[PDB]
């Protein structure tokens, strides 16, 4: 963590956001089959 | 050795950055590898010569680093497109493509 | 942080701008990658209790 | 306590030839220029010749053509070849060179003694 | 373009009187009765420009001057006249423009360019001027501008490139309109406040007098070398003296020796014929250069030689001084050899018998006090020193100062020049260790020469600067993001930039310090991505994050 | 902003060309950036070094441009392959692959 | 101002104090003749591959 012109930008989506997306996909698959990927 | 691929990506990025930093302590033919000493040891008309040698050397390394990163990014992008396709077709549906 | 070095560097045209632009393009692409892989769902579903 | 010298003078008949060698020992390190001046009786000194560190020679109007100023590669020795001499060449010539003081090595200017060039 | 302009939105002095001429002048004047005539420029108040009834006289002379109403003489509210005067490279340039106005007691807001009017090749230093007769005076500074040329080649608009963040954005994107987004314009670096020097408190001067003003120099085949250490090395003594025939330093500038700090320093002394003096230089050849004293090809030191006619000659010529002249091999650099074996020339061993096929490896000097200078004795001293970045036991004359902590300063510990922030260490040096170092071979800790304590070094803060903007089609308001800094350290046209340095709208994110945005508690869809899960947008009107 | 994808390519190529052309006006640490001036105001034995510096700088800039183009062509080819696949499977048939 | 090329006549209109034109790449493409005071275009000398 020492610098000469070096920086490390932080990613836009934190890890909790990635986990939320994953849980959404998983819950949709469990409760509604393949229908949620093509409509309501 | 399960999560091999992620680990290799991390390693390849941390290295080749350590190399970039370590390349900062070479002479490239000058009398020293520190700018503050060439300035503090010579008159401008030849401090310029030494500084120019250092500038050429250091500018050479940065281009190599940038080109390497530019090539690796394409590999990662191809892998990410594959992952997106697998998410669309294996998760949100049932696939008929073998394997 | 030298200034003689900087003035000498100015005689090489626009290399540094090219390098900065390249690295910035690489950096911005890495968010599009994650966006494409994970953000495929309109809403946020929840399992029943 | 003399850092310069003049040598190579002598007595030669009109139309004769001779060789001059102003020899300083540290001229290679100093990289200063060299001037030959002359003094003939009944008047004041005048410029004879000059040589720079890069060999751009300059000559007096009267001596050009046969007086050639040159510098050896090593040993810090210069020459002024004289030919086609004439009796009015009988004069006292002198050098002038620069020496170090506070770092840089050309600040102190210094005229040697001079040598007699007696043409008959 | 990058040149001398009048910065936008600035004070013009308002006369209604000798004035300075720093770098250029923007003179303007509105009138109706032509009450103003001309100008007088120069230093000790020199050229003159007047306009009586019809003809305009522009003359340069030396004059006699409270005015009211020869190297060159180019003789020949309703109105507003604008003039720009500048003086570059021996030329004096005048640009001008006229316009009609109907307005009182104030400058109109408008844009109009100034065609060139004349160039005059005088070549005089000018530092002051005075008018001759409501008139306005400004000044010119080096700036960068963005100029807009229309179809016919007339400048119709311009952007000052350092007024405020939005103008800088418009500069980087060579355009006059900006789309909604986030753009990265400049870098930001903290600056050193002071300087610190710390040297040990010894006072004994180095013994140069002993070496130089000596008694009996050794002969060249056995040259005396003396180490010098633990002393202040003031060179002014060698500077003042002017009786030197050669003073040349190879790896360093001869006029900077009072500032450096050397690790190991050696002084070599001997006496040589003047003719062989040229042989003391790296890479040269000869009997001295190959058999008596060889200098390396990467030498780093100084050679000081002068003449010793009045000290080293006998009545018939001193014969003490000696030198090797017959050796079976060349000398590697800094190699001494004082063996006394007869040199074999033939194919029969000498067996300690000189004569046939056998010669003594030495030969002496005759210093007749009346020879040519090419033969008179010369005393020569060679100072050779190693010049690493190190404890540097030998240091020149310099004054120590106090110690400053927790501020970006500019330090020098026994030649460890650098810049950064010094704090107190929790490290455990060992009684022989002088400084620390990191993985990448970077100095990151030192030991105080005068109190023997351990200081950590960290670099001064720096980062990038980005500008958050809704499109200029929507508003002229912006926010600024300083990347990866702490909001305390943020400190520039004061009416424009200083607004984005303080206020009640400072927010601290995981991506930097955000200035000019208001932090709400709601949550929306992302509009402009800041980072680390933070977005920013334009709503109800101001900018929210 | 519907067709941003088709305009990014044009903008990138034009920008690269403009940078390549502008790099002709940099002296790279020589007397001047115009060959004619070095030719006129200097003799051959010393003008040769000044020319060599310009040659090195210009050659390096050209190489950088060519490498950039080589890297861009690869991703354009990837897009072309994807378009050909979509033509074969979406237009000349009916597809079961999701999304 | 030296160069090589083909000089033709034009219809661009300078301003009474301007001497030559320039392009987006900052390369000369027009010039005003010192005496007749006309505007000439400069076009490069033809080249190509075979
Ligand atoms: C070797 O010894 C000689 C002895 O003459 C040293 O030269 C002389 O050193 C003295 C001591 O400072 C100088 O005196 C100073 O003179 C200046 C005016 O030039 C005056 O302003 C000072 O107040 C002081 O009196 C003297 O000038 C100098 N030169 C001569 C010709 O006497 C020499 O420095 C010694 N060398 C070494 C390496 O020690
Ligand atoms: C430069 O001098 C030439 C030579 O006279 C001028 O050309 C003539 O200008 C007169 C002006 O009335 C015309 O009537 C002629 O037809 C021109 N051509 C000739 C005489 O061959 C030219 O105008 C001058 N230009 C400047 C800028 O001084
Ligand atoms: C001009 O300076 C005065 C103070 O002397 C003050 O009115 C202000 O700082 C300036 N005026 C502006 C910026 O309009
Ligand atoms: C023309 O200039 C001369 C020079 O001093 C001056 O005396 C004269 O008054 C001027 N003419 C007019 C009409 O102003
Ligand atoms: C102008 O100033 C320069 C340096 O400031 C000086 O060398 C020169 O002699 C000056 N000339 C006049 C005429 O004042
Ligand atoms: C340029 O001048 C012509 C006059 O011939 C005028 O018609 C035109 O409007 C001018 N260009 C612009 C952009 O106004
Ligand atoms: C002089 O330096 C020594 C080095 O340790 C230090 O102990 C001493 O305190 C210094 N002198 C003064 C007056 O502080
Ligand atoms: C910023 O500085 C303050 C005070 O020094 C400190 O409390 C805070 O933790 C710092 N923030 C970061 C991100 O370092
Ligand atoms: C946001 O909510 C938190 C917790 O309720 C509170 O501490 C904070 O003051 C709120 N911010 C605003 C701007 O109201």
């Amino acid at each position: 963590q020492k610098f000469n012109g070096l920086t490390v930008l932080p990613p836009l989506l934190t890890d909790e956001m990635i986990a939320q997306y994953t849980s959404a996909l998983l819950a949709g698959t469990i409760t509604s089959g393949w229908t949620f990927g093509a409509g309501p | 050795s399960a999560l091999g691929k992620l680990q290799d990506v991390v390693n390849q990025n941390a290295q080749a950055l350590n190399t970039l930093v370590k390349q900062l302590s070479s002479n490239f033919g000058a009398i020293s590898s520190v700018l503050n000493d060439i300035l503090s040891r010579l008159d401008p008309p030849e401090a310029e010569v030494q500084i120019d040698r250092l500038i050429t050397g250091r500018l050479q390394s940065l281009q190599t680093y940038v080109t390497q990163q530019l090539i690796r990014a394409a590999e990662i992008r191809a892998s990410a497109n594959l992952a997106a396709t697998k998410m669309s077709e294996c998760v949100l549906g049932q696939s008929k493509r073998v394997d | 942080d030298s200034t003689e070095c900087s003035n000498l560097l100015l005689q090489y045209g626009s290399f540094c701008t090219q390098l900065n632009r390249a690295l910035t393009g690489i950096a911005v692409e890495q968010d599009k990658n994650t966006q494409e892989v994970f953000a495929q769902v309109k809403q946020i579903y929840k399992t029943p209790p | 306590q003399v850092k310069l010298e003049e040598s190579g003078g002598g007595s030669v008949q009109a139309g004769g030839s001779l060789r001059l060698i102003c020899t300083a020992p540290g001229l290679t390190h100093n990289n200063c220029g060299l001037d030959w001046y002359r003094r003939a009786p009944g008047k004041e000194r005048e410029f004879v010749s000059s040589i720079s560190a890069d060999g751009t020679t300059s000559y007096a109007d009267s001596v050009k053509g046969r007086f050639t100023i040159s510098k050896d590669k090593v040993e810090d020795t210069v020459y002024l070849q004289m030919n086609s001499l004439k009796p009015e060449d009988t004069a006292i010539y002198s050098c002038k060179t620069a020496f170090p003081y506070f770092g840089n090595s050309c600040v102190l200017d210094y005229w040697g003694q001079g040598t007699s060039v007696t043409v008959s | 373009t990058q040149d001398l302009f009048l910065p936008f939105f600035s004070n013009v002095t308002w006369f209604h009187p000798v004035l300075p001429f720093n770098d250029g002048v923007y003179f303007a004047s509105t009138e109706k009765s032509n009450i103003i005539r001309g100008w007088i420029f120069g230093t000790t108040l020199s050229l003159l420009i007047v306009n009586n009834a019809t003809n305009v006289v522009i003359k340069v002379c030396e004059f006699q001057f409270d005015p009211f109403l020869c190297t060159f003489e180019y003789v020949s509210f309703k109105n507003l006249r604008e003039f720009v005067f500048k003086n570059i490279d021996g030329y004096f340039k005048i640009y001008s423009k006229h316009t009609p106005i109907n307005l009182v007691r104030d400058l109109p807001q408008g844009f109009s360019a100034l065609e060139p009017l004349v160039d005059l090749p005088i070549g005089i230093n000018i530092t002051r001027f005075q008018t001759l007769l409501a008139y306005y005076v400004g000044y010119l500074q080096p700036r960068t501008f963005l100029l807009k040329y229309n179809e016919n080649g007339t400048i119709t608009d311009a952007v000052d490139c350092a007024l405020d963040p939005l103008s800088e954005t418009k500069c980087t994107l060579k355009s006059f309109t900006v789309e909604k987004g986030i753009y990265q314009t400049s870098n930001f670096r903290v600056q050193p406040t002071e300087s610190i020097v710390r040297f040990p408190n010894i006072t004994n001067l180095c013994p140069f007098g002993e070496v130089f003003n000596a008694t009996r120099f050794a002969s060249v085949y056995a040259w005396n070398r003396k180490r010098i250490s633990n002393c202040v090395a003031d060179y002014s003594v060698l500077y003042n003296s002017a009786s030197f025939s050669t003073f040349k330093c190879y790896g360093v500038s001869p006029t900077k020796l009072n500032d450096l700090c050397f690790t190991n320093v050696y002084a070599d002394s001997f006496v040589i014929r003047g003719d062989e003096v040229r042989q003391i230089a790296p890479g040269q050849t000869g009997k001295i250069a190959d058999y008596n004293y060889k200098l390396p090809d990467d030498f780093t030191g100084c050679v000081i030689a002068w003449n010793s006619n009045n000290l080293d000659s006998k009545v018939g010529g001193n014969y003490n001084y000696l030198y090797r002249l017959f050796r079976k091999s060349n000398l590697k650099p800094f190699e001494r050899d004082i063996s006394t074996e007869i040199y074999q020339a033939g194919s029969t061993p000498c067996n300690g018998v000189e004569g046939f096929n056998c010669y003594f490896p030495l030969q002496s000097y005759g210093f007749q006090p009346t020879n040519g200078v090419g033969y008179q004795p010369y005393r020569v001293v060679v100072l050779s020193f190693e010049l690493l970045h190190a404890p540097a036991t030998v240091c020149g004359p310099k004054k120590s100062t106090n110690l400053v902590k927790n501020k970006c300063v500019n330090f020098n510990f026994n030649g460890l020049t650098g810049t950064g922030v010094l704090t107190e260490s929790n490290k455990k040096f060992l009684p022989f260790q002088q400084f620390g170092r990191d993985i990448a071979d970077t100095t990151d800790a030192v030991r105080d020469p005068q109190t023997l304590e351990i200081l950590d070094i960290t670099p001064c803060s720096f980062g990038g600067v980005s500008v958050i903007t809704p499109g200029t089609n929507t508003s002229n308001q912006v926010a600024v993001l300083y990347q990866d800094v702490n909001c305390t350290e943020v400190p520039q046209l004061t009416p424009t930039w200083r607004v984005y340095s303080t206020g009640s709208n400072v927010f601290q994110t995981r991506a930097g310090c955000l200035i000019g945005a208001e932090h709400v508690n709601n949550s929306y869809e992302c509009d402009i991505p800041i980072g680390a899960g933070i977005c920013a947008s334009y709503q109800t009107q101001s900018i929210i994050a």
